[PDB]
RNA sequence: UGGAGAGUUUGAUCCUGGCUCAGGGUGAACGCUGGCGGCGUGCCUAAGACAUGCAAGUCGUGCGGGCCGCGGGGUUUUACUCCGUGGUCAGCGGCGGACGGGUGAGUAACGCGUGGGUGACCUACCCGGAAGAGGGGGACAACCCGGGGAAACUCGGGCUAAUCCCCCAUGUGGACCCGCCCCUUGGGGUGUGUCCAAAGGGCUUUGCCCGCUUCCGGAUGGGCCCGCGUCCCAUCAGCUAGUUGGUGGGGUAAUGGCCCACCAAGGCGACGACGGGUAGCCGGUCUGAGAGGAUGGCCGGCCACAGGGGCACUGAGACACGGGCCCCACUCCUACGGGAGGCAGCAGUUAGGAAUCUUCCGCAAUGGGCGCAAGCCUGACGGAGCGACGCCGCUUGGAGGAAGAAGCCCUUCGGGGUGUAAACUCCUGAACCCGGGACGAAACCCCCGACGAGGGGACUGACGGUACCGGGGUAAUAGCGCCGGCCAACUCCGUGCCAGCAGCCGCGGUAAUACGGAGGGCGCGAGCGUUACCCGGAUUCACUGGGCGUAAAGGG
C-alpha cells in the first residue's frame, strides 16, 4: 500500500526526516513518490518542521495511510484539523 | 535448522491438491462437452457446458483460476461449442449460448 | 569418570577432562599424553597442581618416567604413584616399590613421603581409593586454586570446521567470561 | 597542526620583515635588521638567480607563514575563493583574514598571530555570546568578537589593549577598548592591506 | 570564470617524434613515524569452504487441543467438570514470509538508461463509493491408539472445531458466448440466454468496532512491447530450422514462435549479423579549460543469482536468499538401508591474498511485518568498537630573551652556521580530576469530546554519565621525503665504474652541489614518501584540434 512516512537522512546524532509519500515495501531511504515535507527532531532551526498541507490532504484522499509519527507531525502542522 | 514456515508449505500442499481437483475436473468436463458437440447431441451437451462454466466460475471465486483467466477459459469453451453446433444442433435448452 | 567407551591409542586428544568426586571436582590432563618431550622445561608454569606417575608391570620404570618425575618436581607436586596392570600374571608391585625406594621415594607402608596405590586397568579396581587418596593429599598439602587478577595457561592451539582458531585454556586464577579482551604471548583478542 | 618551532628564521628566509612575534619583530631583534640574509651556512653566500616557479613558491610560502596556517587548509581556502566570483586574489585574501585568529590579531587582542590563535583556542575569545576555540572560524561581515567574560581580567589582554590604546585599527574593523569588544565590520579588501605578498604570483603557482 | 610545462636522439640546430616527470585522485596497499576529536568508510582477491549465535514472524479480538497456574464451586478426597482467567506449548486458520539485507559470477541483452505505449493487462493490503452478508452440509490437523524406521521422520484407524472446504438461495453487480449501437485492434453501453457471492468474532451487545463477499473508481506497485543511446576484436563473414511469417489451438493476468500441429520459405547481415573475449547497467564519481576519457566503491534505482543446473507448487506478487522437489558436486552423521546441510544477512572461522573491522549493545528514534490493542518480532536500522583508510578540526605552546652559551658543524682561523632556537623570566592551560548534565521523545496509550477534529494526562534512552557546560589543573608526541636538471633546497667527511642511487637524462674508475653519513636547508606535517591503477600533461587517435614530397604515413 501507499504510506505517508518519514525518511531518515542526515548524519549520526544529527538526524533529519523527510515527511514523504511512498510505497510500504521500500527502503526507508528509497525511491519515494513525493516530498511533501521535512522535520528536524533536534528542533535546531526556527522553521524546524514544515509540510505542504494541500498535497498531504490530496494524498490522504487518494488513500495514503500515514505512519503514526508522521500522522502526529501532520496534526501538529495543521493538516488533519478541519473547520 | 528448523523454522515455523514448514506450516506454509503444508498449507500450500493442501491448497495444491484442492486446486488440482478443481482444475483437472474442469478440464475433463470441457473435454466431455467438446466431445458431445462433435456429433450434434446439443441439449445434453449444452447442459454439460453449463456445468463446466459453473465449475470454472466456482474455481475463479476460490483460489484456483481467479481473475479473468476463468472468463477467458469460458469464452474459449463456449465459442468452440457454438462452432461445433454449426455442424447440426441449434440451442435446444437455451443454456450457455446467447440466444 | 563418566562411563562411555574407549577412544583408542591415538596420540592427540582434545584437552583436560573433569573427574567428579563427593568432596569436589578433580581436573585430569588429556592432551597428547606421552609429550615425546614437547618442552624440556617450560619456564616454571605449574600446569598441573599435582602429578601421578604410572608404572607398568611389564616395562617397569623408564628414563621417560624419571624425566616426568623430574618435571613434576620442578612444577611443585607431592608425587602420587600408580602400579598399572596388576590383574595380569607378570605383575610385580614389590619390585616397583623397591625401585622407587632406590630412586629416593619412600612409600607410607615402609615409612616415608611417597604415596603408592596399585590399579587394575581392565576390570575396575581401586580407582575410588586412588581418588580418595588424591582428595586427602589436596586437603593436606593445601593445593587450592577468583577475585584476583585473572590468569590462565594454553594447553594446545588448533583449527576447526565447526569453529575456527581454537585454544584449549586451563584457568589458574580469576573468572573468565565470554566477551572480554585477552592477550596470550604476542597473540591477543 | 601548526608550523611550531623557530619563527624569525622563516622571515630571514624570505628577506622581508614578516612580524611573526609582534614585539622584537618590531624592535632591532626580528633578525631582519641585525642580519638580513637567509638562514644556515649559505645564507650569507652569493644569492643565485631563482626560477619562475621558485619566486612564486617563495611568495606563497611568505603568505602562508604570515597567516600561520597548514598548507592543506590554505589550498582549500584558495579553492573556495576560486569557486566564488569576483577577484580570486583579493577575495582569497579577505577570506584568509576572516580567520578568527587573524581578526583577533588585527583588533589588538593579542600582539602576535600565533598568540592570537592560542588565545582563541583557550576559550578566551567569544564571538557573539559563545566562546569560540577554533581559529579556522570564518567570520561573515558585521559581526562581534569580544574578550571572554572570564578572560577580561588577565594581564596579557590588558597589556595588548594598552598597546592598541591610542594607535588606530583597520577600516574594516572597530574596537571597544573600554569593554574589550571588537566588531568586524566590512570584509577586508586588498587595498586596505599593504601586505608585502603578491597574490597574482600565488594564484599562478596554484594554477597547474 | 577557464587551458603554465620541462628533461631527453645532436659537436651544436630545427623539427618530427616516442619515453619520462611534475597535477589531482583512489573502496588502495607498503615503509617509517604516530596525540586526539568530528565525520564518512573498510574482502576491489576464490561467486572458495563454512562452525557457533542470531538475521522472519505474528495474531487467543479466527478455532479446537495439551501442560501447567489461580478465583469458586459442583466435587468428602481424588478425579472429572464448568467458566472467568494468567502464561505457555504445538497444531489448524489467516496475513506476512516475493519487503527489507547481500553479492556482481553470469547476462553486450529491451539487461539497463531513456521517451512513450498497453483497445493486450494484473494490483492482496490502502482509500472512495455502491450493494450485500439467507440457510444447510462436510472433511482435516492437533488429539488418542496402532505400527514401520538407528535417526530423519513417517504411514494406518478414529475423533473434533473454525474466518477451512463445499452446496443451495438471492444479483447491486460482474463473467461469457451471440446480436445491436457508439467507438476504433480485445474501449464503452445494452438485450436474450447460462454462470458466480460471502464469515465471523469483539465488547461499554440493541449498539458500535475489526473483519468479510462482489463490483466499479482511484492509488501505488509492476508485467509486457516499441523509438533511440549502450565495450573491444573483420586475424569472427556469412548466420538461422521453431528459424521468419501464417491459420488453428494451447498456455498466460495479457500480446507474442511462449509452446504445439499444419501451410509457406523466409528472416537477419559489412548502417556489422553470427562468433570470441570482455562487462551488471545507470543516477553518478574521478579527471579535464572544455569537448572528451576512465570508472560504476559507498549512497539511490533497476536487473540478475542465491553450491551448480533444472523445474514447478502456493499466492495479489516468486519460478521464491534463511520454502519445495530432483540430479550432480561437496561437507556432516549412519545400526550402510538413509538423511542432514548452504553465511553472495550481521559478526566471526579459515583459505586465497599486499590488503579489509566487533562471534558488540539496543528497539530508544525512523522504517518493516503481524496485531483492535497493548505488544511481539527486527544483525533493516540506530549507535558504539577497531584501522591516520579517506576528508576535515585542534594540540604538540605563547610572550619575552646574546651583536650570540654549550653541543655539534664548517672555516680562508678572523669567523660563520645552527638561532630567539635553547636555557631562563612571565603568561595561558590539551590532557587530567571533580560537579552537573542533555537535544534527539512525542507520540501510539488512557480519559473528556461521537472511537472525528480538538483538550489534558502519563510513561518510554542503546548512544551514555557521552556530547556539552561550571570549577579546578600539567608546558604537555615530531615525523617523513628530498636537496645535479626537471624541482624548492648545499656544504664537508667517507667511499673510488666498488659499495650504491635512479623516474628520466644518467651519476659513481680519488676534491662526487647526484652514493653512505653528518651538519645546513627546503617541502609538507600527524603525517610524508614508495608501489598499483585512472585521468591529466598527450592537439601521442587530434570532433573542438594532427598529419601523409624527404620524418611513421597515399593503396601500383
Ligand atoms: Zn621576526
Amino acid at each position: 500500500m501507499v504510506k505517508i512516512r518519514l525518511a531518515r537522512f542526515g548524519s549520526k546524532h544529527n538526524p533529519h526526516y523527510r515527511i514523504v509519500v511512498t510505497d510500504a515495501r521500500r527502503k526507508r531511504d528509497g525511491k519515494y513518490i513525493e516530498k511533501i515535507g521535512y522535520y528536524d527532531p533536534r528542533k535546531t532551526t526556527p522553521d524546524w518542521l514544515k509540510v505542504d498541507v494541500e498535497r498531504a490532504r490530496y494524498w490522504l484522499s487518494v488513500g495514503a495511510q500515514p505512519t503514526d509519527t508522521a500522522r502526529r507531525l501532520l496534526r501538529q502542522a495543521g493538516v488533519f484539523r478541519q473547520e | 535448522r528448523n523454522l515455523s514456515a514448514l506450516k506454509r508449505h503444508r498449507q500450500s500442499l493442501k491448497r495444491r491438491l484442492r486446486n488440482k481437483a478443481k482444475k483437472s475436473a474442469i478440464k475433463t468436463l470441457s473435454k466431455k462437452a467438446i466431445q458431445l458437440a462433435q456429433e450434434g447431441k446439443a441439449e445434453e451437451a449444452l447442459k454439460i457446458m453449463r456445468k463446466a462454466e459453473s465449475l470454472i466460475d466456482k474455481a475463479a471465486k476460490g483460489s484456483t483460476l481467479h481473475k479473468n483467466a476463468a472468463a477467458r477459459r469460458k469464452s474459449r469453451l463456449m465459442r468452440k461449442v457454438r462452432q461445433l453446433l454449426e455442424a447440426a444442433g441449434a440451442p435446444l435448452i437455451g443454456g450457455g449460448l446467447s440466444a | 569418570r563418566i562411563a562411555e567407551k574407549e577412544a583408542g591409542g591415538i596420540t592427540q586428544h582434545v584437552g583436560a577432562f573433569e573427574v567428579k568426586t563427593p568432596q569436589g571436582t578433580v581436573v585430569f590432563i588429556d592432551t597428547p599424553g606421552h609429550e615425546a618431550f614437547t618442552t624440556i622445561r617450560q619456564r616454571g608454569a605449574k600446569v598441573a597442581d599435582i602429578a601421578v606417575i604410572v608404572i607398568a608391570a611389564d616395562d617397569g620404570i623408564m628414563p621417560q618416567t624419571e624425566e616426568a618425575i623430574a618435571h613434576a618436581k620442578a612444577a611443585g607436586a607431592k608425587l602420587i604413584f600408580a602400579i598399572n596392570k596388576i590383574d595380569l600374571p607378570q605383575a610385580d608391585p614389590e619390585k616397583v616399590k623397591r625401585q622407587l625406594m632406590e630412586r629416593g621415594f619412600v612409600p607410607e607402608e615402609y615409612g616415608g613421603d611417597a604415596i603408592v596405590i596399585p590399579i587394575s586397568a581392565k576390570t575396575g579396581q581401586g580407582v575410588q581409593d586412588l581418588l580418595e587418596m588424591i582428595l586427602l593429599l589436596a586437603e593436606l598439602e593445601d593445593y587450592r586454586a577468583p577475585n584476583a587478577e585473572p590468569r590462565g595457561v594454553i594447553l594446545e592451539s588448533k583449527l576447526d570446521k565447526q569453529a575456527g582458531i581454537i585454544a584449549n585454556m586451563l584457568v589458574q586464577e580469576g573468572t573468565f567470561r565470554v566477551g572480554d579482551y585477552v592477550v596470550a604471548g604476542e597473540a591477543y583478542g | 597542526g601548526r608550523y611550531i618551532g623557530p619563527v624569525c628564521r622563516l622571515c630571514r628566509r624570505e628577506g622581508v620583515k614578516l612580524y611573526l612575534k609582534g614585539e622584537r619583530c618590531y624592535s632591532p631583534k626580528c633578525a631582519m635588521e641585525r642580519r638580513p640574509y637567509p638562514p644556515g651556512q649559505h645564507g650569507q653566500k652569493r644569492a643565485r638567480r631563482p626560477s619562475d616557479y621558485a619566486v612564486r613558491l617563495r611568495e606563497k610560502q611568505k603568505l602562508r607563514r604570515i597567516y600561520g596556517i597548514s598548507e592543506r587548509q590554505f589550498r582549500n581556502l584558495f579553492e573556495e575563493a576560486s569557486k566564488k566570483k569576483g577577484v580570486t586574489g583579493s577575495v582569497f585574501l579577505g577570506l584568509l583574514e576572516s580567520r578568527l585568529d587573524n581578526v583577533v590579531y588585527r583588533l589588538g587582542f593579542a600582539v602576535s598571530r600565533r598568540q592570537a590563535r592560542q588565545l582563541v583556542r583557550h576559550g578566551h575569545i567569544t564571538v557573539n555570546g559563545r566562546r569560540v576555540d577554533l581559529p579556522s572560524y570564518r567570520v561573515r561581515p558585521g559581526d562581534e568578537i569580544a574578550v571572554a567574560e572570564k578572560s577580561r581580567n588577565l594581564e596579557l589582554i590588558r597589556q595588548n589593549l594598552e598597546a592598541m590604546k591610542g594607535r588606530k585599527v583597520g577600516p574594516w574593523l572597530s574596537l571597544d577598548v573600554e569593554g574589550m569588544k571588537g566588531k568586524f565590520l566590512r570584509l577586508p579588501d586588498r587595498e586596505d592591506l599593504a601586505l608585502p605578498v603578491n597574490e597574482q604570483l600565488v594564484i599562478e603557482f596554484y594554477s597547474r
